[PDB]
């Protein structure tokens, strides 16, 4: 056999490849098309680990499904991108990208070149950005009511919508506490310092955000207190045990007293560490590494409560919450490194497990959202929805501009692009106007998932958006009627919708540039 | 013939024949095989006529002696001063190869190299190990070059010192690292002070070494390759760089005689014998880049460029 | 060696020929050299079976039967060849045997030699068609030189010594040279008895070559008449009949029977008795008709039954039954009788005459044969071959076939060239001279043709133990010096090199056919430059 | 879910298909080229 | 047969056609990715790993090629990418077309040596003609020349329409990393611009960092993440609890020493860190690790420590900020110190959150200007293709700034060379003449491919181009027509020097030289022996 490329190297090319990519993308779109809006339905995904994921989140769904077509791979990747960047719009992006590729299929069948289509798409994207920024409105982020409405307009499309007020307040409190500035750098890190702990049982209405943190831990010794009302807290990265040296420290004994002297020396070392700790007069000591029983003895003699092996992330949150500074050498321990600011340390039994609360903090720059509910799956969905809520709150606090929902923004932008296209005289006017009408898919899908007549409602809406001050008009995903968003209250973050449009248009551009698939070749 | 894994015994013998021709002359390895094959193909019909292989062999020996006589009579003497004759011989040898459009470039180089590595008045042969060939991808065959100095593929260890003018070069067959006896050696610590003392005395040992190196005027340092011991510790590299000395380690124990023959260096195996008379003076030592296709260390110019 | 090796400049399947991956192909000079290698192998196999001192080959068939022979055509027919050029060489030998009946080994050796010389010419770069054309030129020169140096022999029935010498030359190389002159004499007498001198035709169907294990090779003889592998129908009939008046019949001595579908209906005791009497009277009438014609012997082709057999015995009419059509025809031709299809048509003029009809035994065997001989002017004849084993009997049969074919070729054209390689040496000399006078590039091809013609004398010398080159050069030099194209190889070491004196004689048509066939097949082989096969 | 044609349908389309047709024709020609003319040769097929 | 090699053997036109077929396969893979209208390819690595690309070198690296004559062209694309950074597709296409036409000549029985001589002559004269007639000085053209060269390189990439902005970024970056060294020659060391990828915001949102961008983060969450008057310490050693080396053992025989020895194991590193921090270092980058014990010292000092930084990133930050990478805190006095002169400086060092990750930005370094680029797209596929395209653009701008000559694009150079060489072939021999004509004709595969990809009438367009260039070469008053090439958005020739379609001369020159070398190497093959593996 005289081949040039290895067998298993299969090469497709041309309009078959183009149509295949577009069909794979629009299939990814049809998978989650119904998961958009307030009247969506849940999907039960089965993990390879025997798990279950009951969700409405586009990125959760697409991340749990597996594909082999590279266009579908790219669509799943852009859903991941939207989730990582803004944490919302994970299904709006998929649907818009699918519709853009769908409308590009026309021009590709009609002998237009993909580069022409792409240049038109990029023109349209810039003009979309312009139109969104013109129709956006500002926000007074000090207005907790405005912020709660922003968060409700984002979680109404999720399961927690029944506990909307609770979840909104939880997310707002968590983000406002995680807001932190040091050396002129503002930081809302709701991934390291807003923690969600799901404890099955109880009821969701008792879920709360703590003014402090919570870990699943107990005292090292039951003689230690489990309730302290003004704890001075010390955090350590070092083991309070006697460990070996880094070198070959081998000893050689010939005298009798030397063995006992060595063991007593170990004990004295632990005593000296514990005294270096006691000198700061703490109430609680929390370690990422072990704590020997002799160290426990000395701390208890000092009336200190110890928690043995905490995670680095939990320790960092305890630091931010109680105002402490993690240390690694109790000899280097300072009052500035001691943690004052926690208002109560409690260690209580939730079910048959012991949980440590460091709550009642003042100015805690970290938090723990304690979720309670029927099951790990329900609580996983509540946690994902709360991630959405907190990420939306964060996007707003960073860029306080808002845009109207219910497809109002899509219709306003489509109208503006159609109006700008009348000055266009080249051949790109057609793909340009096509992406403009391809933005209409969001209200179309909303109407479909509400169960109303897309033709009639979308026609009335496209007509409403030809009037002057009607860029706020959209549709209810709950009744199937056109309303003013100024009256309904569904306002999305400009950052979210910008990222959505950009990701959609660029995904379309990528899949349009793609041709001539090749496969088989092994790295 | 060596690359096609011939299996018949006679064909193997022809392979060995071509190798022997490559040894004795290095040119004619195809003509010799063709001549052998043809003589045997004629022996075929001779055998058929009914002549004995011994008679064929003796008559072939006769024809060989007469043919050597004939070729010598045809021949004309040559003076090694006849550079045009040498150029024409080289061009003829190259006409058969893919590099024949480049003969105008590679024949004068093939004549210069040999005329640079032999005493033309006394030489009766040539050792082509005096001619080093360095294959580097990139460029074209029109970029082949004849370097009178030294070329190395080993990389320079210093950052910032790539070029050296008026270069004094030293070969180091000893290791610039913490002392290590050839016997089992340990350093037993029993007090905390001995630890600080150990680190400090190691620093001082290395610094004394690099200072004895600097004191000679050496600015280029070729370190032999050393398994069983670190030939160039990071401390030594730090000190050499601070002292502005280019360092090329991992030199191979087979390139040593070549490097010495080239740049007049003398290999030093004990720091006590590392002096100025054991160095080599080169007008330049540079790490040259080849259009992003790699790097080469070129030691060009030499006060003792010895037949290499 | 592959039909198609691309699979496409775009990665898509390239299927042009069916099973192209399992198929092979050889093109060009390598195909030519493969052909030459195969032909040289065949020719070097055959050259040791050439001449008086040539040795035989022992062929074993699919079912394990053994055949010892020196005949090149029989060897190459029994040979299980797979190579197509070797198949062409088998066809070449078969063609020489068909046209001539001798030379079947010379043709193969000569063709192999021509291809072996073409090998060097192709190495020097000559076009194979130019080689073939030079071979045609040299072959024409050699054929005319044979016509030039040929001699003529008398093909009369008075002095048969030249024909006996020709047949002895033919049989010198065969195992039957122990009875050299006896075999030659009987081949000559056979063809001259059965040969149309005016027509110049010899029908070999009139020569029955029969072999029977037993006896000695010296017992082989020519019967001027017929021999049959049958006996008299009744064991009490006499085993000898002298001055036999023979009735040859193709009617079974049985009650008549229509060929058409017939049903004879018996409807009464009178009908049954009439049928009975009809059968009786039919048998009696058959025997009475044969007797009234005057015959002393009957020979039927279709066997008969108990009543007819006993009536023949009672009426003193020895009879043979179940005689085959061909031997019935030969018996008619030999005895001068006419074949009769029914008894009513039998007359004293349609009878044949044989002065002796005898049943012959073969020792402790139970096998009997019938000899019919002493006819007046038998235009048919039989060669009865005896010997100690079926292998030497079959070899004797084919050797005598060679001798008969040679006498046939003399009757067709009496011109004779002298053998022992002398004709080949003379033709090589003539071709060399004309190549010297030829100024075109075919000079080389003609020199090659001469060097190939010189392979037959070399092969004879080698098989005779002489040094090929030495012997051939001395006899060539003698031929050019003293003009005598009858100077050749003393294979039998009679001292003289003169083949005209040793009476080593070939047929001019034989040598000419050798040269022509070898050249034509070498041409068709050099014209091939591409082989395809699964 | 359901394919238009029967599984195993091989469709070659476009400029590559045309160039491949031309190349196959070149092969067929090569198979007979050397038989042309007074200096032409014969082919042996089995 | 006769040759007993244990392998397959191709010989003659068979292997020549095979070599050309392989080269054609490789070129047909990439032809569709040539020019502003070329399109990208997916490549799946047998596991679902996806790669989008238009870069021919990338494509041929990712492919698994089996034929050696095709491996040659893959290596050709790799070599073009190493020595130039652009032209990796054009060089392969041209090499394959030269191979095609040269094999056509060899089929017509022009000797391959003659084809090779003619190709070498045509390559030399094409290089000379370019250097003499088709170059424009970037000094005569200004900075818009660099912008146009970058935009020309970016056409055919996924940063095409955004070229208006990406070209500004590339030019600013290359001018930022411009540095002059000893010999006073200006050097533009690309690969010192850092390129980071972060899916997220649109392409237009990609950032040019005046300074440096590090794919690293601080070592401890208690450390600050912004520092303004950054004093930077670049260390090539690890900051960990000190362990005695291999040839040093602690053997205690007095228990009273164990405590002090164990404490020294940490106090050594503590002392080194205190020495570093005493000079004012608030930012400490390390190629090695930093134990938690040490990170706590940095935290308490209010410093920013970074561990496991890459050696090349550290070298660049040091060169850019004015720092000295230290492998050890050791001076020529046998002590351990850290001088404030070994520090570097920067107007800011921050940990910035890009998408869902974080990196470090070192902004406004003194003692040199540096440049980093954070590419922002929709997913990793886009980001990788943008990285490759940006590397191409950076290499192109580097070549334009090093050699101040550019040539027009759109097949202008190839059309001019086709005309000039088909006129020049008339002077050199008769068969080398045909070889030079075929070289000229081969050069036209570039505008042909551009038009084919643009879906335009390649025949008409290239004929118009050649007509323009012939008018330019025969009428001295219209020499400005040299600058005419294809406008692939309209299917009409155009003055590409005024349109801004520029290529560095080195691109075309090296393309021609390398393609010629590859064609000669492949054409020199007349046999192939493929040994059966063991
Ligand atoms: N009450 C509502 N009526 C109509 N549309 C709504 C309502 N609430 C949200 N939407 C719209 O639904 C979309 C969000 O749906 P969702 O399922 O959260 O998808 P994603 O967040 O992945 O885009 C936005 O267009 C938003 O404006
Ligand atoms: N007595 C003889 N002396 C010399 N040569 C002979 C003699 N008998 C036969 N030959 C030669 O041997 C050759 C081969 O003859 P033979 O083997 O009988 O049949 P074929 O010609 O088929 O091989 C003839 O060319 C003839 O010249
Ligand atoms: N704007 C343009 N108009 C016409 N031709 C162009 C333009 N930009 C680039 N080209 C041509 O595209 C060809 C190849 O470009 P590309 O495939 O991107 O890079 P390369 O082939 O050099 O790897 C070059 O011949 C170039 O002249
Ligand atoms: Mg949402
Ligand atoms: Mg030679
Ligand atoms: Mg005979
Ligand atoms: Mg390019």
């Amino acid at each position: 056999p005289v081949l040039v490329l290895s067998q298993n190297t299969k090469r497709e090319s041309g309009r078959k490849v183009q149509s295949g990519n577009i069909n794979a993308a629009k299939t990814i779109a049809d998978i989650i098309r119904t998961c958009l809006g307030p009247k969506s339905m849940m999907k039960m995904l089965l993990d390879p680990m025997g798990g279950i994921v009951m969700t409405n989140d586009g990125n959760a769904i697409l991340r749990e499904i597996q594909v082999q077509h590279p266009a579908a791979k790219s669509m799943i990747e852009i859903s991941r991108t939207q989730d990582e960047e803004v944490g919302d719009g994970t299904t709006s992006v998929i649907i818009l990208a699918g519709e853009m590729l769908s409308v590009a299929e026309h021009f590709l069948e009609q002998q237009m070149h993909p580069t022409v289509v792409i240049s038109a798409y990029r023109k349209a994207l810039d003009d979309m950005i312009s139109t969104l920024k013109k129709i956006s409105i500002p926000v007074d982020i000090s207005d907790s009511d405005m912020m709660l409405n922003i968060i409700n307009s984002s979680i109404t499309t999720k399961a927690i919508s029944r506990w909307s007020s609770l979840a909104c307040n939880i997310a707002l409190d968590a983000v406002k506490m995680v807001q932190f500035e040091e050396n002129g750098r503002k930081e809302i890190d709701i991934k390291k310092y807003a923690r969600v702990e799901k404890i099955p049982g109880g009821i969701i209405e008792d879920s709360c955000v703590l003014r402090g943190v919570m870990i699943n831990k107990d005292v090292t010794h039951p003689r230690m207190r489990r309730y302290i009302k003004n704890p001075r807290i010390v955090l350590l990265d070092s083991s309070l045990e006697y460990k070996k040296g880094e070198s070959q420290t081998d000893i050689e004994i010939t005298r009798e007293e030397d063995f006992t002297r060595i063991l007593q020396m170990e004990e004295e070392y632990i005593q000296q560490l514990c005294e270096d700790i006691i000198q700061l007069k703490p109430d609680v000591v929390i370690t990422e590494k072990g704590i020997s029983d002799l160290a426990q003895h000395y701390l208890m003699r000092a009336n200190i409560t110890a928690i043995r092996r905490v995670r680095k992330t939990d320790n960092n949150r305890i630091a931010r919450a109680c105002g402490a500074r993690i240390v690694s050498r109790p000899e280097e321990l300072r009052e500035d490194d001691v943690g004052t600011g926690a208002g109560l340390l409690e260690i209580k039994k939730i079910g048959d497990e012991y949980f440590t609360f460091i709550t009642d903090c003042k100015d805690p720059k970290a938090c723990t959202i304690l979720l309670r509910g029927a099951s790990k799956e329900i609580l996983s969905e509540v946690e994902r929805n709360l991630q959405d809520a907190m990420q939306v709150c964060r996007n707003v606090l960073l860029d306080p501009q808002l845009v109207p929902g219910g497809g109002a923004s899509e219709m306003a932008v489509a109208h503006a692009l159609t109006e700008k296209s009348k000055a266009m005289t080249g051949v790109e006017q057609w793909p340009y106007r096509a992406v403009a009408q391809a933005l209409e898919v969001i209200p179309r899908t909303l109407i479909q998932n509400c169960g109303a007549s897309t033709i009639r409602l979308l026609t009335s809406l496209r007509a409403k958006h030809t009037q002057e001050n009607c860029e706020t008009w959209g549709v209810n995903g709950e009744t199937g009627t056109l309303v003013d968003m100024k009256e309904l209250g569904i306002w999305e973050p400009l950052a979210v919708k910008l990222q959505t449009y950009k990701t959609a248009v660029e995904t379309a551009v990528l899949l349009l540039r793609i041709d001539d698939i090749v496969s088989g070749h092994k790295k | 013939l060596k690359q096609m894994q011939v299996l018949h015994p006679a064909a193997r013998m022809l392979v060995e024949l071509s190798k022997a021709q490559d040894i004795e002359a290095g040119d004619g390895t195809t003509s010799v095989v063709i001549i052998a094959g043809s003589l045997l193909d004629s022996c075929t019909k001779l055998l058929q006529k009914g002549i004995h292989p011994t008679i064929i062999s003796e008559s072939f020996q006769k024809a060989l002696e007469k043919g050597i006589e004939i070729l010598t009579d045809m021949s004309r003497p040559v003076e090694l001063s006849d550079r045009e004759t040498l150029l024409n011989s080289a061009t003829t040898s190259l006409n058969s190869k893919v590099v024949s459009q480049y003969s105008s470039l590679l024949s004068p180089m093939s004549v210069n190299a040999v005329m640079k590595v032999i005493d033309p008045a006394t030489a009766t042969s040539v050792d082509l190990r005096d001619i080093k060939i360095v294959k580097k991808l990139g460029g074209t065959i029109d970029d082949c070059e004849l370097v009178e100095g030294l070329v190395l593929t080993q990389k320079v260890s210093n950052s910032g010192i790539t070029r050296v003018e008026k270069a004094k070069i030293g070969l180091i067959q000893f290791c610039l690292s913490a002392p290590k006896t050839d016997m089992d050696n340990q350093i037993v610590v029993s007090d905390y002070a001995q630890m600080d003392r150990v680190l400090r005395e190691e620093r001082a040992y290395i610094l004394n070494l690099v200072k004895q190196i600097k004191k000679t005027g050496c600015n280029v340092l070729l370190i032999q390759k050393s398994i069983l011991r670190d030939a160039l510790s990071d401390l030594a590299l730090h000190f050499l760089n601070k002292m502005k000395i280019m360092v090329i380690k991992d030199i191979e124990r087979e390139d040593i005689e070549f490097i010495c023959k080239t740049i007049g260096t003398k290999p030093v195996a004990h720091i006590d014998q590392f002096t100025a008379d054991m160095l080599g003076s080169a007008e330049l030592a540079e790490e040259v880049n080849l259009n992003g296709s790699g790097k080469l260390l070129k030691i060009t110019g030499c006060a003792s460029p010895g037949k290499t | 060696s592959m039909g198609t090796l691309a699979f496409d400049e775009y990665g898509r399947p390239f299927l042009i020929i069916k099973d192209q991956d399992r198929k092979s192909r050889l093109m060009g000079l390598e195909a030519l050299k493969s052909h030459i290698m195969a032909a040289k192998a065949v020719a070097n196999t055959m050259r040791t079976s050439l001449g008086p001192n040539g040795l035989d080959k022992m062929m074993v068939d699919k079912d394990g039967d053994v055949t010892v022979t020196n005949d090149g055509a029989t060897i190459l027919s029994m040979m299980d060849v797979d190579h197509q050029i070797a198949k062409l060489m088998v066809e070449l030998s078969k063609s020489q045997d068909d046209e001539i009946g001798d030379g079947t080994t010379g043709v193969v050796v000569l063709a192999g030699a021509l291809l072996e010389e073409a090998e060097q010419l192709l190495d020097r770069g000559i076009h194979p068609i130019r080689i073939a054309d030079g071979y045609e030129q040299a072959a024409r020169v050699a054929i005319e030189h044979l016509d030039k140096i040929s001699d003529s022999v008398l093909v009369d029935i008075k002095d048969t010594e030249p024909l006996i010498q020709t047949a002895k030359t033919t049989l010198g190389s065969k195992v039957v040279n122990s009875c050299h002159r006896q075999m030659a004499e009987i081949a000559v007498n056979a063809v001259l008895t059965v040969a149309d001198m005016e027509r110049r035709d010899v029908d070999f169907e009139l020569i029955k070559v029969e072999g029977k294990v037993g006896g000695r090779l010296e017992d082989t003889k020519l019967i001027k008449g017929v021999i049959v592998d049958k006996d008299f129908s009744h064991p009490q009939m006499p085993k000898k009949v002298e001055d036999a008046k023979i009735a040859i019949l193709t009617c079974p001595f049985e009650p008549p029977k229509p060929k058409t579908k017939h049903k004879l209906d018996v409807t009464s005791v009178e009908d049954y008795k009439a049928l009975q009497k009809y059968e009786k009277e039919k048998f009696e009438e058959m025997i009475q008709q044969i007797k009234e014609t005057g015959a002393n012997l009957a020979i039927c082709q279709w066997g008969f039954d108990d009543e007819a057999n006993h009536l023949l015995l009672q009426n003193n009419l020895p009879a043979v039954r179940w005689v085959g059509g061909p031997e019935i025809e030969l018996i008619a031709i030999a005895t001068g009788g006419r074949i009769v299809p029914r008894f009513s048509e039998l007359t004293a003029e349609k009878l044949g005459f044989a002065g002796l009809v005898q049943e012959i035994s073969f020792g402790t065997t139970k096998d009997k044969m019938l000899v019919i001989e002493q006819c007046k002017n038998s235009r048919a004849v039989t060669i009865f071959i005896r010997g100690g084993n079926k292998m030497i009997i079959e070899e004797a049969k084919r050797s005598l076939h060679d001798a008969l074919c040679v006498i046939r070729n003399l009757i067709r054209d009496n011109r004779v060239v002298y053998g022992g390689g002398a004709a080949e040496i003379s033709c090589a000399l003539a071709v060399s001279q004309e190549a010297d006078k030829c100024p075109t590039l075919e000079q080389y091809a003609m020199r090659a043709f001469a060097d190939a013609l010189e392979v037959i004398p070399m092969a004879l010398s080698e098989n005779s133990g002489m040094n090929p080159i030495q012997t051939m050069t001395e006899v060539r030099a003698r031929q050019v010096k003293e003009m005598n194209p009858a100077l050749g190889i003393d294979c039998l070491h009679k001292g003289t090199n003169d083949m005209k004196q040793q009476h080593v004689i070939e047929t001019l048509i034989g040598k000419k056919q050798q040269i022509s066939l070898a050249t034509q097949m070498v041409r068709m082989i050099l014209k091939i430059d591409d082989i395809r096969k699964p | 879910p359901v394919i238009l044609l029967k599984e195993g349908t091989d469709s070659s389309q476009g400029i590559p298909q045309l160039v491949s047709n031309i190349s196959a024709c070149q092969v067929i020609a090569e198979a007979v080229r050397t038989t042309l003319g007074p200096r032409g040769m014969d082919k042996l097929i089995v | 047969g006769p040759l007993s090699v244990f392998g397959d053997r191709s010989t003659g036109e068979t292997i020549r056609s095979q070599n050309v077929m392989a080269a054609a396969s490789i070129a047909n893979i990439v032809k569709s990715s040539l020019g502003p209208v070329g399109l990208d390819k997916m490549l799946v690595d047998d596991i679902g790993d996806v790669t989008i690309t238009n870069d021919g070198a990338t494509i041929l690296k990712l492919l698994e090629v089996e034929h050696p004559a095709a491996k040659v062209l893959c290596e050709l694309a790799d070599l073009q990418d190493k020595e130039v950074g652009d032209g990796t597709t054009s060089v392969v296409i041209i090499a394959a077309e030269l191979l095609k036409n040269a094999d056509e000549l060899v089929k017509q029985k022009i000797h391959p040596t003659s084809v090779i001589s003619g190709y070498r002559l045509a390559c030399k004269e094409a290089v000379r003609y370019i250097n003499e007639n088709l170059i424009v000085n970037t000094d005569e053209l200004g900075r818009d020349c660099l912008i146009n060269a970058a935009k020309t390189s970016m056409s055919s990439k996924i940063i095409g329409i955004n070229g208006d902005f990406f070209a500004n970024m590339v030019v600013d970056a290359v001018l930022a990393i411009k540095y002059t060294d000893i010999r006073g020659q200006p050097r533009y060391p690309v690969n010192s611009v850092n390129i980071l990828k972060a899916h997220g915001r649109s392409q237009m949102e990609s950032m040019l960092i005046s300074g440096y961008a590090l794919n690293c983060v601080v070592g401890s969450q208690g450390m600050p993440k912004r520092i303004v008057n950054a004093k930077i310490a670049c260390l090539d050693f690890s900051l960990q609890k000190t362990k005695m080396k291999l040839g040093v053992q602690v053997v205690i025989t007095d228990p009273e020493k164990l405590d002090q020895i164990r404490q020294r194991e940490s106090d050594i590193t503590k002392e080194r860190i205190q020495k570093i921090l005493a000079t004012g270092a608030n930012v400490i980058l390390t190629t090695g690790g930093i134990d938690d014990m040490c990170l706590k010292y940095f935290v308490e000092a209010g410093a920013m420590a970074v561990r496991r930084v890459l050696k090349r990133d550290l070298k660049r930050i040091a060169k850019a900020s004015g720092a000295t990478i230290l492998s050890t805190l050791a001076n020529l006095e046998g002590e351990e110190t850290f001088e404030a002169a070994m520090l570097g400086q920067a107007e800011e060092v921050v940990q910035e959150r890009i998408c869902d990750d974080e990196l470090i930005l070192i902004k406004n370094t003194k003692a040199r200007t540096s440049a980093s680029i954070i590419l922002r797209g929709a997913n990793d596929f886009m980001c990788d293709e943008m990285e490759r395209s940006l590397h191409d653009a950076l290499c192109v701008v580097k070549r334009v700034l090093e050699s101040k000559s550019v040539v027009p694009g759109g097949g202008a150079v190839e059309a001019a060379l086709s005309i000039y060489l088909e006129n020049y072939a008339t002077s050199m021999g008769s068969r080398e003449q045909l070889a030079i004509a075929e070289f000229a004709r081969s050069l036209l595969v570039i505008p042909n491919t551009l038009a084919v990809n643009a879906a335009q009438d390649s025949t008409d367009l290239v004929a118009k181009l050649r007509a323009f260039h012939n008018e330019a070469q025969v009428n001295p008053e219209r020499k400005n027509l040299k600058w005419i090439g294809l406008d692939l958005s309209n299917g009409k020739p155009r003055d590409n020097k005024q349109a801004g379609v520029f290529e560095p001369t080195i691109v075309k020159v090296k393309s021609l030289k390398f393609a010629t070398e590859a064609a000669i190497t492949i054409l020199r093959i007349d046999d192939l022996i493929k040994l059966h593996p063991e």
